[PDB]
């Protein structure tokens, strides 16, 4: 809450407050990137899909990963790695290490970490994730 | 890159006394990792520019492409570093290379609102017309970025451009009309010699453009000159209508120029403009006008003794 | 076509007589066969001037194409017609025609050796570079049916094109420079001053081909110029080295068309080129290889010193 | 609009009653025993009487419109000790861009009063000479550059007698 009174409520907007952070020290945005269940909220949010289920059935033949909307989330990753916002390397405990002492603003967490940022002491609070092109986030 | 990851980690941090003492030590200073990224992608992206003096000092690679296509100064120019952009320029960066994309330096710069970097990168011949894949120029990413200031100094630029163009163009044009009146099977040689005037005319005018063009501190950018549409011209009537058409074209691409420079601000512009340029159109049209109704008026060009007499009394 | 058949006997045949009958009658003269065949086609292939000149007197047409692409003109210039070709080109016919194998009246004429029809056609701007399917040029047709005389013509007319337009382009490349030296990063006057002087020489050298053309009663055929390699030069000594790059390249190509001409028997041409421009091509050269070593001697470019006095005491 | 206007003009005569005493000082600098370049001092000479003379033509055109005249003190130059050639003629291309900036402003407001006259007297008498006046001195500030002025005492005096001269 102190690093960012204000919490945005789109991915598009994540890039432009990211340039104000490096010109404090800081970082925008930093999670796990070696996993897919971090990652699939914003790739999914505008038309991926894992596998198609209705009815109570998961159609086998239709893992939807060839859409424009997985393309559009992973472009936009790639966007947000190429300008080196984010490292390629990092993953969770970097991640939560960092938040833990303040240096990333954002990040994105279930509930098992709840506890282990209550020992930061940090003034945080816990929102919605941005939504995206106006698909909002698939977690 | 025993001490490389030892210059990446102090790229990312900006110490000037750890790569002090790693050049003490002579670390190497092309230290890629696995997606390309050198420690002078770091300096630039980090903004301190004593690392990047003196990675360049030790000869760091200038123009060293990602898996991404970027360059220091592709990044420099998206965060807005001025004085890196100065010096990757000032020690031979590719000033229109391409990434992935197709997006120059200049389209960021354009993108993101940077009015010195986008001054400083047209100093060094950064293309105007450069187009990425969706077929965007940089004017296109800075009217949908809002960004009305680069635009205006995008557009007219090239306005400038291509009026220094047409009026190279018009100079041949008139060389080529010349050049048909004293063959031998067209022997009028006052027409001959009317054309060699405005063919060296109009190359005047070009250079008073260039030479404008040269204290307002903008980028001269020359072009092909096309040859003329006939080498065949077939009267004196017919290339003195198409000399009529050719000068009020002209004309009306100074109108445009001169409603640019007003929607611009720019005061001197338009006074330049209507003081050498626009009474002289207006003078040719009147004159060229008169040629072509006296020449009809005679009997021309189904009367020979008609050119002749124009060629001896107007001409002469 | 109730007179039209009764038209093509006669064109077949030749009686001016018949035609005479048959235009007293009305009789239509685009009586077109099953395979696009005129009156005016077999007209032109049976070579009597009188019913050409009738028939295009009631309005036949000149640029009929058949069903193998072939026109009046083509037949004409197969057979070795003059006066049809020369009234064909007065009426209005397609200089440039190409038949099915994109083969020109150009290319038939230089394929069969008949010198009055190719220098007719060159008088009304024939194309020398027009490839058929096979990429010859009638230059190519010219040597492979032995008519050298022909194939010097074609030769010495597209040698003489080109110096014109190397001309041109290198009064460009002097604009170019010369506009570099007043930016207000490059502050040298004389550098150029100079180099617009030497712009207006080559302007004068390429009127004084063209003239040289006009008199021998060739046809002048331009073509585009083209941008030059920099619109930013370095420094004083390094636009000096490129303008003597220049230079011996202009020399080279100026002595190849004197071979050319000696080989064709033309000594007026020789002396022509001998005494307009040989001699100041060495000058040219011993002047610009004296400014280069000079600049190199005082210290130049890594001296600001240098290039500014050089400026003041030798090209002041 | 009269009020604003009357105001916009009697700032510029001040303005350049001003830029004429700096460079009356740069000028006298110049010819001090221990900096001896008569050049430098000749032409700072000049540019002080031209800006005299540009004053007194926006005080005849207000006295031919019809307007008030009312005049200010003259505040004294920002330094009586310049340092170099370079550093006086750096100095100088900053005042002459900021009388342009002033100029461009006056006639924005100009064309906002509907005053066809104004306009055409601003970009006939004032507007081209700025434009001269800032390529030559950035051409001065270059050339002494690349010199390797100030810290060469023989590019100034080089530059005092082949440029200046």
């Amino acid at each position: 809450k102190d690093l960012l009174p204000n919490p945005p409520k789109t991915w598009e907007e994540i890039p432009a407050l990211d340039k104000e952070l490096k010109a404090k020290g800081k970082s925008a945005l930093m999670f796990n990137l070696q996993e897919p269940y971090f990652t699939w909220p914003l790739i999914a949010a505008d038309g991926g899909y894992a596998f198609k289920y209705e009815n109570g059935k998961y159609d086998i033949k239709d893992v939807g990963v060839d859409n424009a909307g997985a393309k559009a989330g992973l472009t936009f990753l790639v966007d947000l790695i190429k300008n080196k916002h984010m490292n390629a390397d990092t993953d969770y405990s970097i991640a939560e290490a960092a938040f833990n002492k303040g240096e990333t603003a954002m990040t994105i967490n279930g509930p098992w970490a709840w506890s282990n940022i209550d020992t930061s002491k940090v003034n945080y609070g816990v929102t919605v994730l941005p939504t995206f092109k106006g698909q909002p986030s698939k977690p | 890159s025993e001490l490389g990851k030892e210059l990446l980690e102090a790229a990312r941090a900006g110490q000037d006394d750890e790569v002090r003492i790693l050049m003490a030590r002579g670390a190497e200073v092309n230290a890629a990792d696995n997606t390309g990224t050198t420690p002078l992608h770091l300096a630039a992206y980090s903004g301190h520019l004593e690392i990047v003096e003196v990675l360049l000092k030790y000869g760091a690679e200038v123009n060293a492409a990602d898996v991404f296509g970027y360059t220091p100064l592709h990044l420099a120019a998206y965060w807005g570093h001025l004085e890196i952009v100065e010096v990757l320029l000032k020690n031979g960066a590719d000033v229109n290379a391409r990434d992935s994309d197709g997006m120059t330096p200049l389209h960021l710069a354009a993108k993101w609102g940077h009015l010195e970097i986008v001054e400083v990168l047209l100093r060094y011949g950064a293309d105007v017309e450069a187009q990425d894949k969706f077929g965007k120029t940089p004017f296109d990413l800075a009217i949908d970025n809002g960004n009305e200031d680069i635009a205006e100094v995008l557009q007219a630029l090239l306005a400038i451009n291509r009026q220094i163009n047409l009026e190279l163009y018009a100079s041949y044009v008139y060389l080529s009309m010349s050049y048909y009146f004293d063959r031998d099977d067209v022997a009028l040689k006052n027409f001959a010699k009317y054309f060699l005037h405005q063919s060296h005319e109009e190359r005047e005018h070009a250079e008073k453009l260039m030479k404008l063009q040269n204290q307002r501190g903008g980028a001269i950018s020359l072009q092909d000159i096309k040859k003329p549409d006939c080498d065949d011209w077939e009267s004196g009537l017919n290339a003195m209508e198409c000399a009529l058409h050719l000068e009020k074209n002209v004309n009306q691409s100074l109108l445009e120029l001169h409603k640019l420079a007003t929607d611009c601000n720019d005061p001197h512009l338009c006074d330049f403009i209507e003081t050498h340029y626009l009474n002289e159109q207006v003078k040719a049209i009147k004159e060229l006008g008169d040629h072509v109704t006296n020449l009809r008026k005679m009997g021309a060009p189904e009367s020979g003794l008609a050119e002749y007499l124009f060629d001896k009394h107007t001409l002469g």
